[PDB]
């Protein structure tokens, strides 16, 4: 689960430092670095695949133009009022992002369990046994009511 | 050959000829009897005429004979000139085995293998048992080059350097008999210094170390620890002597019976170096430096250097970004030439194949992307430059973020999962080879199917490639 | 679900091959970066050009007898592993 | 010249061990000859094994008129090509007239040794007297001179094999007829030079050694594993 | 008779590999050739073994 979580957080950063700094331009609130840095490259691990790298399916009614309001800033704009990101440089950097964490970072998580489970299964019913000495005795070192009048005891 | 000798033996003129009784056992195979009947009433022996029957036990392949013989006596040397050498290499050395030789050397070279190869090149036209031991190791002769081994002095760097010469000559793909064979016997030597090293680091650890890193006076001209790291043979580091200098050498002057959270703990707060928690074994402001230049710590605060200096260019890049240059950034660009400076003299200290390793050439070439975004970035009141500047800063962020995966490697728990990463590649490559050729199929047909006579390039691979490729993912078109 | 499916089964046969050669080639990789970061004699990493000043100030001012004793004492586990094998 | 086999070879350097072991000193001729360049050279592999912790010494007694080099000084010198070994860390050499003589040494050895016999040191567990063991390999007079010397002196504990020239016939002997009977057949070729009148003489010899038969024993031939030397000494 | 194992074995496969480079000798390596292939006129050089 760590070793998940490190090469998640990893491709996490790598991914949501680089796409908030060729759309957008000089964020000042703490609050929307962290929600479009951090917090939209972890909800496209549940298949979200982040929607503001279009340039077509982008409306400026979600946007600010300055931080004023709730909404996040937009993407810095043109002579012609056009977004300037390009589009043949943020498409296929969701894709690498939306494969590699996804498909292969948790398809290989499936494979780490499924060796670990086929390692630890002759240990398992030990180990529980001797956990079970633990409560047994604890129980056993008690003389008293059953628990609700135990205080009375 | 007992007939012969008995025959022989009893001709009353030929007693007084042992010499030719002991050729007349040398040619043929009779071990107990030359030994029963030869060297057992010990009257007559002189250890110096007992030469040209010698050289004659090394050219038709007496190994037990050759024992026989310097258990009663010789000096190696003293029996080896240049001239038995240039008949060994220039007559008893095989045509099949040069030829396979020169197919090694111009499709596998190493330095050993050069260094083999120039001294061919010199005895078909000082180290005298290691040069008979490589005739006898490439002549696949397999009985007697122990029998040579048992005798040398520096074994186990002979040992280990057999075995490299046998595998490169076992990756030739003609005669595979032969690459079989001398595959087996690289095996057995590769299994012999590391049964020898066992056995000589389970007694005295100390001059074990001592013999880790001896040069042998120019034996290949490099080290017993050198030479299995060149012949990739993992199982001689495998093995808890050479993990236990390792580990040694690691942590410097810290025992290793300590726990490493007080280490780090001393490295958070500097004047709890002085304290009784920490056992630096292997004054006060001798223990300061001592501390400070073991290779555990200085390696634990690069990668906080690191760390701080990722956070730095994340601040940098989002959220102070102008058209000149502040302060943040002439910080960060300082840093940069620090990073930009040890990586450029790791690269005098290495050399060419510091260019080999894929993480060498990405740390050069998001450097070079980073001094492209400066000459991008100082050409000012230009709003495409300033802009391109900032793109190319983002895309060299993502370089400099997965480095810190190979940075990382060297721990206990996440080194071994992060090696095993990479023996994934071919899986992943079936898997995007079969999905390419369906999302094509499907793209193409979809796209023929609805609409007709697109012009337009961009919405060609729109409806294409990136739909079907959304599909993967559960988005199920439209 | 087919073409992922099968490449979790992959990747979980490839893990179940290559564990018991995972630890040896990690600690075969483990002595490069012992070896690259003994072979630097400097102070801990932002003053490091400093160091690499005083290296520059170089480039500013410009038969053993126990090698055989160490060698004589490996002959003698030489011997005793020799008797060792044909004891088997 | 001197044949060792690896089974005199194995038993030796289980000598040399014990002896390690113990605490003892290891008497010998001392030249650079055969059995005793072994013995030398496994008593520089033990010194160079452990380096310390009860090193062993090798007494070397020479003749002195066999020696290559002699340099008289009070202020050391350098040996340099009988021979001497180097690896015996205490040397003595018998005085006596003209170069060739031999068997000079083994009158002060045999006077040496039983005078270490007679000595007591109690802190032992033989009873004081500090226990002395002969051994016995190989061929020649000398070797018959030293055992009949060795058993003429009360408690030498010979130790014979049955492996070597004179080892065989010892051990495998156990009057006038028998002993001619083994001798003509182990030994022909060094008889073959050998005249009749200390024939009769060496017959006297082990007449003298065969006295004694419980002072003497064998290492036989199936003994052939590990602690063989410990179970004859 | 579908007797895979015996095609199987290191010499039916090598008769089989030595039938399908043809000329090319197995002991160069193959990025050469299809090199080779994108230029016509490197076939008359000294980088692919024509045994």
């Amino acid at each position: 689960v760590f070793f998940f979580l490190f090469l998640f957080a990893v491709w996490m950063v790598a991914f949501g430092v680089a796409r908030q700094g060729i759309l957008r331009q000089n964020e000042q609130r703490w609050r929307w670095i962290f929600r479009s840095v951090i917090y939209e490259p972890y909800l496209a691990m549940f298949g979200q695949v982040p929607s503001d790298v279009d340039s077509t399916t982008y409306d400026f009614s979600h946007c600010t133009f300055s931080g004023n309001e709730s909404k996040p800033l937009c993407v810095e704009l043109d002579e012609h009022n056009l977004p300037r990101f390009p589009e043949w440089i943020t498409i296929p950097l969701v894709c690498i992002y939306m494969l590699s964490t996804n498909i292969l970072l948790v398809n290989l998580l499936v494979a780490m369990f499924g060796y670990t489970v086929g390692i630890v299964q002759e240990n398992n019913d030990q180990v529980w046994k001797f956990q079970r000495y633990f409560l047994v005795q604890e129980y056993c070192n008690r003389l008293n009511i059953p628990f609700p009048f135990v205080v009375f005891a | 050959s007992y007939a012969l000798y008995k025959a022989f033996s009893t001709n009353e003129q030929d007693k007084d000829n042992w010499n030719g009784q002991l050729k007349l056992l040398l040619e043929w195979n009779q071990l107990d009897l030359a030994s029963d009947e030869i060297f057992t009433n010990d009257r007559r022996w002189e250890s110096a005429d007992l030469q040209e029957v010698m050289f004659t036990a090394l050219i038709k392949d007496r190994p037990k004979f050759v024992r026989l013989f310097l258990e009663n006596g010789l000096n190696l040397q003293k029996f080896l000139t240049n001239e038995v050498l240039t008949e060994l290499f220039s007559t008893h050395f095989s045509t099949l085995v040069y030829r396979n030789l020169q197919i090694a050397k111009n499709s596998y070279n190493d330095a050993l293998l050069t260094f083999v190869w120039k001294l061919v090149a010199n005895f078909r036209r000082r180290h005298p048992l290691q040069a008979l031991f490589i005739w006898a190791i490439l002549q696949n002769k397999k009985e007697l080059s122990k029998v040579i081994w048992e005798q040398t002095k520096g074994c186990t760097l002979a040992a280990l350097g057999a075995s490299k010469l046998l595998k490169t000559l076992a990756k030739v793909k003609n005669d595979i008999n032969a690459a079989g064979e001398s595959e087996e016997l690289a095996n057995e030597y590769e299994t012999r210094a590391v049964e020898l090293f066992t056995e000589c680091y389970s007694n005295d650890e100390d001059l074990a170390e001592q013999l880790l890193v001896y040069s042998c006076e120019a034996w290949g001209g490099s080290n017993c620890l050198e030479l299995a790291v060149e012949a990739t043979d993992q199982h001689f580091i495998a093995q808890p002597g050479v993990q236990n200098f390792l580990s040694k050498q690691w942590y410097g002057e810290i025992s290793r019976d300590t726990k490493n959270w007080k280490i780090i703990l001393c490295l958070f707060i500097i004047p709890l170096v002085g304290c009784g928690l920490v056992s630096f074994r292997k004054k006060l402001l001798w223990y300061y430096v001592a501390f400070f230049t073991s290779p555990f710590v200085v390696f634990s605060w690069n990668v906080v250097f690191y760390i701080a200096f990722l956070l730095l260019f994340a601040y940098v890049l989002l959220m102070d970004f102008h058209s000149v240059p502040h302060t943040p950034e002439l910080i960060l660009y300082a840093l940069v030439f620090v990073l930009f400076c040890d990586e450029v003299r790791q690269w005098y200290m290495n050399g060419v194949n510091y260019f080999t390793d894929l993480w060498n050439v990405m740390d050069t070439l998001g450097l070079f992307y980073f001094i492209a975004g400066i000459v991008f970035r100082l050409h000012s009141s230009n709003k495409s430059s300033l802009y391109s500047g900032r793109v190319i800063f983002c895309l060299d962020y993502i370089i400099f973020t997965l480095r810190l995966i190979h940075i990382f490697t060297v721990s206990r728990n996440l080194g071994p999962k992060i090696i095993m990463l990479q023996r994934m590649l071919i899986d992943v490559f079936f898997f995007l080879f079969l999905f390419a050729v369906w999302m094509v199929a499907f793209g193409v047909a979809r796209q023929g199917i609805l609409r007709q006579n697109e012009q337009r390039w961009r919405w060609i691979f729109r409806s294409v490639i990136y739909e079907p490729y959304l599909a993967m993912f559960g988005q199920v078109p439209s | 679900i087919l073409l992922v499916n099968l490449l979790v089964a992959m990747f979980g046969y490839t893990v179940g091959i290559v564990q018991e050669n995972n630890d040896q080639v990690w600690k075969f990789q483990r002595y490069f970066l012992v070896q690259e970061y003994c072979n630097r004699l400097n102070i801990p990493f932002p003053f490091v050009v400093f160091a690499y000043f005083y290296m520059v100030v170089k480039k500013c001012f410009k038969f053993r007898n126990e090698d055989n004793e160490t060698l004589a004492w490996e002959g003698v586990m030489k011997e005793n592993y020799l008797v060792k094998i044909n004891t088997k | 010249n001197f044949a060792l086999k690896p089974r005199m070879r194995k038993i030796f350097s289980r000598l040399i061990y014990i002896a390690q072991s113990k605490g003892a000193w290891i008497l010998t001729g001392g030249t650079h000859y055969g059995l005793m360049k072994y013995i030398g050279e496994v008593v520089r592999d033990n010194t160079i094994s452990r380096n310390s912790e009860e090193n062993i010494v090798a007494i070397g007694i020479a003749a002195w008129g066999m020696v290559s080099n002699r340099d008289t000084l009070i202020d050391e010198g350098h040996f340099s090509a009988y021979i001497l070994d180097n690896n015996h860390t205490h040397l003595l050499l018998v005085d006596n007239g003209c170069h060739g003589h031999p068997t000079v040494e083994a009158k002060l050895r045999n006077q040496l040794e039983k005078y270490i016999s007679e000595r007591t040191s109690q802190d032992s567990n033989y009873g004081g007297k500090i226990p002395i063991v002969c051994f016995a390999q190989g061929g020649g007079r000398e070797t018959l001179k030293a055992i009949n010397t060795s058993v003429k002196s009360k408690i030498p504990c010979v130790v014979v094999e049955g492996s070597g020239q004179i080892a065989d016939v010892i051990a495998s002997l156990v009057t006038s007829s028998m002993v001619k009977e083994k001798l003509v057949r182990f030994l022909p070729r060094t008889v073959s030079r050998l005249p009749e009148e200390e024939i009769e003489s060496w017959i006297k010899w082990l007449k003298e050694i065969l006295e004694s038969s419980h002072l003497l024993t064998v290492i036989k031939m199936e003994e052939a594993g590990d602690e063989i030397v410990s179970n004859a000494i």
